[PDB]
Parts: C-alpha cells; structure tokens; sequence
C-alpha cells in the first residue's frame, strides 16, 4: 500500500508538501555562467513559477535533496563545504541531455534549451 | 464630521447632487411630494443620490412616482427600492397601507412577456433585431378586465395622453389602471431600442425587489444568462441588472449552477469572472465597468454562501483567480474594494474546501497583502511601540480569515 508512492512522494507523505517562496529562491539565487537577465534564466523562472506545489517540491528535492524549507530562508542553504546558496550553471554540453543536479552544492546544470516548452518538459521529467 | 460638512454644503444644490440626515431627507421628501403631483432632472438627481445615502415617509411618494411616463424616473425609484430591499428589511416589515400598492405596481412591472417560446425573451429585446423579427403583438395593447388597441407604435401621441384618452373614453376598473398604464408604456417602449432596454431593466429590478422581499419561471434563468452572453458590450448596464436579479433569485440554485456553468473551469460565468479579473489586473485589457464587476463578485459571494455554490466554485477553481486578484491588484479605493470582496469569497469557499487554497499558497498571499497594506499605512502613521475605510475593511476581513 505504501509502494504506490515514489521516493519523493514518500517524503511528501511523511513530511508534507512545503510551500516554496519562489521569490525567496530568486532573491537567493546565484548565476555563474548565466546572468540574472539571461533569457534562459527568464524561461527558467517562468517554468518554475508555472509548476504546481508538488512539482516545486520535487524540484526542491532534486536540487537540494530535501523538501525542508530553511527557517531563515534559502540564504541559509547549507552545502558540502559550508553554507552554499542555490546555484545555476550553464551546461555547455549538448542540449539534448537532461538538466543535472549536484545536491551537495545545490547545483543545477542546465543546457541552453532552445525553447520554453522543451526546457519545461525536460525539467518536469527530471523532477 | 464630514457628513455634517456635506450637509451644510448642500444646505446649486442640484449642481452638487450632480457632482456626487433628517432635514436633507425631509427636503428630498418635499420635492418628491412636489414633483409627483427644470424639475424632472432635480427629481432624478435626488433619487440617484438618495440611492447612495441609504447605502451608507418616502415610500408613498416613491410608489406615486413609480407611475410615471418617463422611464428614467421609474428606473431611479426602482434602484432606490432595490437598495432598500437588498440591504435592510425596510419595505418587508412595512404595513399594508402602502406595502401592497407598491408590491402590486412592482408585480405589474415584473410580470412575464412570454419568454422565448412566444418570442419575447430578454435576450431578444436587447439586440435590435430590426423591429420586424419580434412578434407582431409587441405593439398591441389588449387590456381585459375590453380594450384592444393595436399598433401603439404607429400612434405618435404621448403615452400619458393615450392613457388619459382611454381613461375618459372607457370606465377603467378603479385602483387597477396601473396595469393598463404599464402595458401602454411598454407597448410604446418596445418600438425602440432605448425604451425596450429600459423596460427590460425595470422588469429585472422589479423581480429583484420582489424576491429580496408568479413572476419567476423556468425560462427566466436561461434568459438572464443569455442577456449576459450577449457580445454587444454596450449592454453592461443590462448585464449588471441581470446579474443582480440572479443574485436575488439565489436568495432553484441547482438550475442557476447548471446554466451559468460554475461546475466546470470552462463555463460562461467562470470565464467571465476570469476575464474581469485579468482586465482589472492588466491595464492593457479594458477594465470591465465597476458596476458590472461589483455585481459579478456579489453574485459569487451570494452563491458561495450556499453549499451547492461553494462546491461549484471549488469545481471551477475560482480560488486561483481570486488569489490572483488578492496578489496583483493595486491600491486604489475601487481595487481595494474588489480585494475585500475576493477575500470574503475566498473565506466562504475555504469554509468547505482547504486543498485548493493551500495548493495556491493562499496563506502566503494573504500575509503579503496584509504586509503591503500595513506598509502603505506606515507612511501615514509610522509610529510603532485615521485609516482609509476601505483598507481597514480589507485588513479586517483578512485578519478574520487568518
């Protein structure tokens, strides 16, 4: 009876869906090779704003490894080497591969997908 | 206070009423008892303003003025009697000295025209139709108590003059010539668009007054929905009146829900509300008139208050649009008022479903709006250890929700 949930969904069953302040993440996002005004970043934020609470939570699990929201906000997001902010890196490999996550760095590697729909589709398949 | 200043200013009067209690209401009841026995427009302004004063000894004069050839004044009296009926039981508790003459004049206004089956549905009488696609009996007077005048449109004589001629030419039953007068002024009206529309609006208002306090029928709800679905966009006043009438009727609810379509995200009322909301949020989309939007939200509130309506507003997902309102709407008094209405509606829905509200992060939105309004007060009153009334009502409803 429990085996109907995924490994994400079992966490969401035990600890519940968090409410993700996407505005808090945006206020605590670091862009490395993208820029805060890059077009792929505006597409990223449009997609992430369009995801429902469960897909937002699955994203948070994908990139941080947990649904737990930090009480102080995502500025206090911890990583392997001390407090690590969430971070988006442009994946300069081919754009026919999924985004990839390194949760100990809270790191998303994101190919420069040619369109909103494809980026959203691949991200939704990842989460 | 400023009420007293407005009174002293008023006590150019008609110019001030055009710009916009005891002795001011008494001067008004004066001119009411005077005009009904540069006059008509003063009466119209007195009425249009009095319909605001009651909204924060006139009953007899108002019923006497409900018997007038000019439809403007009839509409104004009806709107005043709608305000009274809707917000307090002033005419319901009244005695039958004048309550019955009133309700009978209202009945003679409200009574059916034959609906769609006979060719006189409300929707048809708002589109022009060229005056040749209506039943030929529209300009035919058939009073029977036996008067069968025909083609009252061809006759150009003033309607009151015709009524007077009928009065002298025949002995009309005593104390019921009102049903003749209303039939004759209707048959004069139906010839032309403005007068047909005004009669439609008067009938709708009369219904609503007669229900907040034989007129209703199976086709009426459909006809009102059809009035709403007209695409002319020049009938917003009629559409608002229809929505108000539907709200009254709610006070058949399963049929209202089945017709309006609130059980599905795609449905006339849901789509209409979402369009009104998007036009209110985004400047580019032309804002739907304030009255129409007010009527829509009032209908939604009056529905949500009933379990069938709250379950329909669950089913169509109106919580997402109403949280959109409470998140993106501006700071101006009308926008504040729409935010308050939305919060009340959300409260009425969340009294039977929480999952939509929670999934839409509603609590965050409510808290952010409370912070935004308190921060806008912080400019006027920064001290921390009078508020604008609309913002205080917003804060009040939102703290009640919390």
């Amino acid at each position: 009876l429990i085996s109907i949930f995924t490994e994400q969904e079992l966490e969401l069953l035990i600890s519940g869906l968090p409410t993700i302040d996407i505005d808090d993440l945006k206020s605590n996002t670091e862009y490395h090779k993208y820029q805060s005004n890059s077009i792929q970043i505006q597409w990223f934020w449009r997609a992430l704003r369009s995801f429902d609470q469960a897909d937002r939570a699955k994203f948070l699990q994908f990139v941080t490894g947990t649904s737990k929201v930090p009480l102080q906000g995502f500025a206090a997001l911890e990583g392997m080497n001390g407090i690590q902010k969430f971070q988006i890196h442009r994946d300069d490999r081919s754009t026919d591969r999924l985004p990839s996550a390194h949760t100990c760095f809270n790191q998303l590697d994101l190919p420069a997908y040619e369109s909103f729909e494809k980026l959203r589709h691949m991200l939704l398949l990842a989460i | 206070a400023d009420c007293r200043a407005l009174i002293d200013k008023l006590k150019d009067e008609q110019l001030l009423l055009e710009l916009q209690w005891v002795d001011l209401l008494d001067r008004f009841d004066g001119i009411l008892a005077d005009a009904g026995q540069q006059l008509k427009m003063l009466l119209l302004a007195v009425l249009n303003f009095t319909a605001l004063l009651i909204e924060y000894s006139s009953i007899e004069h108002l019923t006497t003025l409900l018997a007038s050839s000019d439809m403007q004044v009839v509409l104004a009296v009806l709107n005043l009697l709608y305000v009274f009926s809707k917000r307090s039981n002033y005419i319901t508790r009244l005695g039958s000295d004048k309550r019955t003459p009133l309700l009978t004049r209202l009945q003679h206004l409200a009574e059916s025209w034959g609906g769609k089956e006979n060719g006189f549905g409300l929707a048809e009488c708002c589109r022009d139709l060229h005056m040749m696609k209506y039943p030929p009996s529209a300009t035919t007077l058939h009073f029977e108590f036996y008067i069968h005048i025909e083609q009252l449109d061809k006759i150009s004589e003033s309607p009151s003059e015709i009524m007077e001629s009928l009065t002298k030419m025949y002995s009309i039953p005593k104390d019921k010539q009102m049903l003749l007068f209303t039939h004759i002024r209707l048959a004069h009206g139906f010839s032309n668009h403005r007068k047909r529309l005004q009669a439609v609006q008067a009938r709708l208002h009369a219904i609503s007054i007669l229900v907040y306090s034989s007129i209703l029928y199976n086709g009426l709800i459909e006809e009102l929905v059809d009035v709403l679905q007209i695409t002319d966009k020049q009938l917003m006043e009629i559409k608002a009146a229809s929505l108000r009438t539907l709200t009254s009727i709610v006070h058949k609810l399963s049929s209202i829900i089945d017709c309006t379509g609130t059980a599905s995200y795609h449905g006339f009322l849901p789509v209409l509300v979402r369009n009104c909301i998007q036009a209110m949020i985004d400047p580019s989309m032309d804002p739907y008139p304030h009255q129409f939007a007010t009527a829509l939200f009032s209908f939604l509130y009056h529905l949500a208050s009933y379990d069938a309506g709250g379950e329909a507003l669950v089913s169509c997902g109106m919580m997402e649009a109403l949280l959109k309102v409470i998140k993106f709407l501006g700071d101006e008094q009308d926008q504040i008022t729409f935010v308050t209405r939305a919060v009340r509606v959300v409260d009425l829905i969340t009294n039977l479903d929480m999952a939509a509200f929670q999934s839409h992060s509603g609590l965050s939105i409510f808290i952010y709006r409370l912070e935004h309004e308190v921060d806008l007060c912080r400019k006027e009153c920064p001290f921390v250890i009078q508020c604008i009334p609309q913002r205080a009502a917003l804060l009040k409803s939102m703290l009640n929700f919390l």
